[PDB]
RNA sequence: CGGUAUCUAACCAGAAAGCCACGGCUAACUACGUGCCAGCAGCCGCGGUAAUACGUAGGUGGCAAGCGUUGUCCGGAUUUAUUGGGCGUAAAGCGCGCGCAGGCGGUCUUUUAAGUCUGAUGUGAAAGCCCCCGGCUUAACCGGGGAGGGUCAUUGGAAACUG
RNA sequence: GGUGCAUUAGCUAGUUGGUAGGGUAAUGGCCUACCAAGGCAACGAUGCAUAGCCGACCUGAGAGGGUGAUCGGCCACACUGG
């Protein structure tokens, strides 16, 4: 566009979304609000576990789990590792990480929190699943 | 020192004689591990440009972070950015303890500062990270002067440097001018660093 | 000549020299004399010669090819547009190919190649690029 | 001593008592493309015997407030 | 007394009447360090035969570059293709900055220092062809005398 | 109410002053009138430059000095002076 | 603060290393267990009984009192393109005219100096980035000196180009 | 001189100017009585939403883009309103 038609209206760029929108609100509970701001994690409590199918070409089962988080909103995660002890109605600490295999599901629990017990018998790659030295 | 592992795993994967010439090369020059006796893989630039920024600073043995800090503060210097960071790194006082031959290697010269064995114009210092300029004066405290291993360690003295001056009468030395990359090992190039920081 | 009569001058060196003419005329005016011959100072054109017509008089450019045919003006861009017109500060008038390029700058003491200009310490608008 | 700032601009309208509103059209290098822009802003200033008439180009000056808004006076009518 | 480097490697195939045939063609560019270089295609049924016929390709389209000061003398954008590339000359010492198969001219032509940028597509055939236009606009010093009347003093 | 006064810069447990002019109101290391020198109190001679020119027009146009900026001009000779324009 | 900094003298290698990764991007490979299950995943995608991609073990690579994961911002992104993009077929020329405001405007001469260029004066605090020296056993840090940073103001000049 | 929204087009009635007087440290519709009907707005008035401002910080080759914590200057507030 010529000089003059870019000074009559100028150029704006795109706006990027978030992916894990749900790690950047907050609940005001005097004047029941959604505020604004950043986190990386957020603590919500269990309202029903179980197991998904993975989508094509992937056939395996995957352990899913849907939280209600403090700020009030209700998504799905994911438990990673191998096995869980989730009963529902606990406490977890969730965390920002799609999956591509399950559709629905982009929030990603973490293992060694709270609730949430270290994997077991892990080796190595033991920073993630939350296990202790084994001394 | 700073790395207290074996000290041929690293001179050998290098591919060059780190710490002076044929010591850990001599015999099984394979690269180390269960492979590395079996063949060579065609290195990617990346390798190229990576490998010989560790020929660099695992020859004088000094954590990465400050690798950096000492590059950075060559690029204000006036000259050639890669050269002169060579020349700067070659100021540190190891090597003017390492090559008046004060000390048998390098890490044993790491060794003999951090316990306050010399001293810069007769006063204790106590790092090896300490640069040192021309005109100064390096001695060793006149304390732990008839002690067997630096006696020793002066006794092969193979080729002392043109850029310095030493005499075992005293054990004084000093930094005659600056070196001029040539007079260095400078037996690796020097572009292959300047660009893998440029990254 | 709708609107830039610079622009246009430029463009009409540029056309005949990718097909290696060597003549070419084109109506006369105050400023299009001295960048004519700003051009024949450093050979980027073999002669140029005047013409008296009635309307204005034109203008008759001779342009120089060195032997092996090779073209010795090769491109023109322009800075200073009608739509949007430039302005160089003194320090800042810059050089064009290191110096092997010329520019043209209409200071304040006439249309001059920024080889002085610097020297000179003058700046003005910025006429075109020369390379 | 010190002046005060002295402009010049063109007559707009008369029909405030004993007060004129002159504007000052003035070029201006633009925020980022670098086009000069035709920027105008219209004052207010003092006429005591109203002889400015509209169309006219005068010359200006500040001073003390002496309304809500009017605090320029005029100096001389240049053209009518 | 040249240097050839390899730069790619494909795997093509064209398709039959009963399946699929496949063949290997390899991108090469060659050069001593004084500042000739050249490139070359090949395309054989073999990869080490496909690089041999690849070379002698290469050895018929020499190139010269001016190296001013070990350096190029002024900027220059190519414009070949869909692949647009501008080299602009660098400060002593500081190395070559160049993308992938962008370099490997450079290398090989012997320039020190010289800066550049692919801002055109990033097929490796065509970076080769935009990097050789680049270096013909590049002209020597005294080059430019010659044509315009003139001596190096007044030129700089 | 401008008193001549010091401004505390440096290290923990390395303190270097400065010799500054300032309105009584304001800050102890807060807005400034105007900078004189500076007083090192670390070496044992210790470090003091003053301009000994500002300062007089200064104290002319009433500026009172520190209990210990006092101290510091004396012993550079510099009240003393003042002691002798007053009389003018 | 505080018998804090520091110095001196005696004793013992003894009391002091972990985290991530190893198919490509990307530096770094084998054996066993499992067999579209358990599982990994930043993208390509790995697993259906001979897995350099799952789990473990040996070895190697990276970095180091830290190493990884998540979250927010800039870059690569010429992916809002003034510097620095386009519209036949890839998204992109309104269905087409008459036209207000606006934007731009052939050749020459004289004049004005709003734009334009330039000289001087004042001012743009201190700290901060940069540069030059000096202090902390070195560095971080801390000092002194300068430079820059404005579509800044007053005043004097130039008249080629725009008005 | 420095923010978005036009899926936000008209706003203002002490308003705009004038004659006297009142009130303050001071000029002033700051206020009063009277006179006239003006003033602002597509060069974004009005309304809505968001936000303390700057020296500076992070990034970038550069132009630019994001932020206004600690340190310094200016402003506003002190449980909410007068
Ligand atoms: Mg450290
Ligand atoms: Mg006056
Ligand atoms: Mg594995
Ligand atoms: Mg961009
Ligand atoms: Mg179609
Ligand atoms: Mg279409
Ligand atoms: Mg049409
Ligand atoms: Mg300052
Ligand atoms: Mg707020
Ligand atoms: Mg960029």
């Amino acid at each position: 566009p010529t000089i003059n038609q870019l000074v009559r209206k100028p150029r704006q760029s795109k706006i990027k979304k978030s992916t894990s929108p749900a790690l950047n609100k907050g609940l005001n509970s005097f004047k029941r609000e959604l505020t604004d701001v950043n986190s990386p994690q957020k603590r919500g409590v269990c309202t029903r576990v179980g197991t998904m199918t993975p989508k094509k070409p992937n056939s395996a089962l995957r352990k899913y789990a849907r939280v209600r988080l403090s700020n009030g909103i209700e998504v799905t995660a994911y438990i990673p590792g191998i096995g869980h002890n989730l009963q529902e109605h606990s406490v977890v600490l969730i965390r920002g990480g799609r999956v591509k295999d399950l559709p629905g599901v982009r929030y990603h629990i973490v293992r060694g929190a709270l609730d949430t017990a270290g994997v077991e018998n892990r080796g190595q790659s033991r920073s993630k699943y939350g296990t202790k030295k084994p001394k | 020192a700073r790395y207290t592992g074996p000290s041929w795993k690293v001179s050998r994967r290098l591919g060059i004689s780190l710490s002076g010439t044929g010591k850990e090369l001599e015999r099984r020059p394979y690269a180390p591990g269960q492979h590395g006796p079996t063949q060579r893989k065609k290195i990617s630039e990346y390798g190229l440009q990576q490998a010989e920024k560790q020929k660099l600073r695992h020859m004088y043995g000094l954590t990465e972070r400050q690798f950096k800090n000492t590059f950075n503060k060559a690029g204000k210097l006036q000259g050639k950015h890669g050269e002169n960071f060579m020349i700067l790194l070659e100021q540190r006082l190891d090597n003017i303890v390492y090559r008046l031959g004060l000390a048998r290697t390098r890490r044993a010269a790491r060794q003999l500062v951090n316990h306050g064995h010399i001293t810069v114009d007769g006063k204790r210092v106590d790092i090896p990270s300490y640069q040192v300029s021309v005109g100064q004066v390096i001695s060793v405290r006149e304390k732990s002067a008839k002690n067997s291993a630096i006696a020793e360690s002066l006794e092969v003295s193979s080729f002392v440097p043109e850029y310095v001056t030493f005499d075992a009468e005293t054990l004084t030395g000093s930094l005659n001018r600056l070196p001029e990359r040539s007079e260095l090992a400078a037996e690796i190039n020097e572009a292959f660093i300047v660009e893998f920081y440029s990254r | 000549v709708m609107t830039d009569p610079i622009a246009d001058f430029l463009t009409r060196i540029r056309n005949a020299n990718m097909v290696k003419h060597d003549k070419l005329e084109l109506p006369a005016s105050k400023i299009k004399k001295e960048i004519a011959e700003i051009l024949k100072r450093e050979g980027f054109i073999r002669d140029v010669e005047y013409i008296e017509d009635d309307n204005a008089g034109t203008i008759r450019v001779f342009l120089k090819y060195g032997a092996t045919g090779e073209r010795v003006i090769t491109g023109l861009k322009r800075i200073s547009k009608p739509g949007l017109r430039v302005y160089a500060k003194s320090t800042e008038v810059p050089k064009v190919l290191n110096g092997l390029g010329i520019a043209i700058v209409s200071t304040s003491q006439g249309v001059l190649t920024d080889k002085e200009a610097r020297a000179k310490q003058v700046g003005g608008e910025v006429l075109a690029y020369v390379w | 001593r010190n002046q005060r700032k002295v402009y010049t601009g063109r007559v707009v309208s008369d029909k405030m008592d004993k007060t004129i509103t002159v504007v000052v059209e003035t070029y201006k290098k633009h925020g980022l493309y670098g086009k000069r822009v035709k920027y105008s802003k219209k004052f207010k200033a003092h006429d005591e015997n109203n002889i400015a008439k509209t169309g006219d180009v005068v010359r200006i000056s500040e001073t003390r407030p002496l309304s809500a808004t009017k605090h320029f006076r005029l100096l001389e009518v240049v053209e009518e | 007394d040249l240097e050839e480097r390899v730069v790619t490697i494909n795997r093509v195939a064209k398709v039959v009447k009963g399946g699929r045939r496949f063949r290997f063609t390899a991108l090469v560019v060659v050069g001593d360090k004084n500042g000739h270089v050249g490139f070359g295609t090949g395309k054989a049924q073999e990869v080490p035969d496909a690089i041999r016929k690849a070379v002698e390709d290469a050895k018929k389209n020499m190139v010269f570059v001016p190296t001013v000061d070990t350096t190029i003398p002024h900027t220059v954008v190519g414009h070949f293709g869909g692949g647009e590339i501008l080299l602009k000359p660098a400060s002593a010492g500081s190395g070559v900055t160049a993308g992938g198969p962008v370099r490997a001219v450079l290398e090989l032509a012997g320039v020190a220092d010289v800066s550049s940028k692919s801002l055109g597509s990033n097929t490796p055939i065509n970076m080769v062809r935009a990097t050789i236009d680049g270096i013909k606009q590049l002209k020597n010093a005294e080059d430019v005398a010659k044509l315009r009347g003139k001596t190096v003093e007044e030129l700089l | 109410a401008v008193k001549i006064r010091l401004k505390r810069m440096g290290s923990k447990k390395k303190p270097f002053y400065r010799i500054v002019v300032a309105d009584s109101r304001f800050p102890r290391d807060g807005r400034s009138i105007e900078t004189i020198g500076t007083y090192n109190p670390l070496l044992d001679p210790v470090e003091v430059k003053i301009d000994e020119e500002a300062t007089l027009k200064w104290m002319h146009n009433g500026a009172k000095p520190s209990d210990t900026v006092r101290n510091l001009l004396s012993r550079e000779g510099i009240m003393e002076k003042f002691h002798n324009q007053k009389l003018g």
